[PDB]
């Protein structure tokens, strides 16, 4: 399996995250990786209607809700050529080629996913709902002393 | 009773899924399509679900038989065992405690918020021993009664 290597593609990556990390800090922020997706060319690209596309690609995260290129990249490339234990190789791969090919030891220490954030993000609301639940059977108890 | 904007986003996770487009998703899919919505769905829960759509063995659920799913499970008030898992997400080391800093961290930014005045009031009622780690367990059984 040999995809469209649409090799002026891999490019146009470069510019448009440019475009959003110019500081070249290999990170963006989760806030924005929406806009991202979508501002690109049109095999990479995942147009509007974006959020679930986004959780579901299981992008990690780190410290201060960022991710970086080359997760961004791989997840992005793995949608446009289609998911195989052939790919298992592409990753690996496409890191060790970035990572000896680069003087730029950075900060990599992963704590979510797009996906847990999802389940993290309705656990709260559970905990969220229960607790204003909570204090206003509370605060009818105070009401009513008696 | 009604759902809300919430549709548009329950459309999206189904959209997403049906590549066909026939408007109907396979129901392999459905333990899939929930997971990328946020929920937590067991082999069980799929099935009693799954078997209690679609009595007609077609393996179908079109947008409206799986709107009107979503309809039944909002519907109800979350459980205990549910407010046990939810915070079982958050003590990611496996202890039973969580700390009133990522508490308040987890409840100030996800999810409706809280805002700073009301988890000062969830810390001061979690933490009874001013040591600034929650027995969240001990949590659950406060707003139980
Ligand atoms: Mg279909
Ligand atoms: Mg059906
Ligand atoms: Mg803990
Ligand atoms: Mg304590």
């Amino acid at each position: 399996s040999t995809e469209p290597l649409s090799e002026d593609d891999f490019d146009m990556f470069y510019e448009i995250w440019e475009k959003f990390d110019p500081e070249a800090t290999q990170f963006i922020e989760y806030s924005v990786l929406s806009d991202f997706a979508d501002a690109l060319s049109e095999p990479l690209r995942i147009a509007k209607p974006n959020q679930i596309s986004l959780i579901n690609m299981d992008l990690p995260m780190v410290s201060g809700d960022r991710i970086h290129c080359m997760d961004i990249l791989f997840a992005f490339t793995k949608r446009v050529l289609g998911e195989s234990g052939e790919m298992d190789a592409l990753k690996i791969q496409m890191e060790e080629k970035f990572m000896a090919a680069n003087p730029s030891k950075i900060s990599y220490e992963p704590i979510t996913t797009t996906l847990r954030r999802k389940h993290e993000e309705v656990s709260a609301m559970v905990i969220q709902r229960a607790f204003r639940r909570h204090l206003l059977q509370r605060s009818l108890k105070h009401a009513s002393f008696l | 009773q009604l759902t809300e904007e919430q549709i548009a986003e329950f459309k999206e996770a189904f959209s997403l899924f049906d590549k066909d487009g026939d408007g109907t998703i396979t129901t392999k899919e459905l333990g899939t399509v929930m997971r990328s919505l946020g929920q937590n769905p067991t082999e069980a829960e799929l099935q009693d679900m799954i078997n209690e759509v679609d009595a007609d063995g077609n393996g179908t659920i079109d947008f409206p038989e799986f709107l009107t799913m979503m309809a039944r499970k909002m519907k109800d008030t979350d459980s205990e065992e549910e407010i046990r898992e939810a915070f079982r997400v958050f003590d990611k080391d496996g202890n039973g405690y969580i700390s009133a800093a990522e508490l308040r961290h987890v409840m100030t930014n996800l999810g409706e918020k809280l805002t700073d005045e009301e988890v000062d009031e969830m810390i001061r009622e979690a933490d009874i021993d001013g040591d600034g780690q929650v027995n969240y367990e001990e949590f659950v059984q406060m707003m139980t009664a």
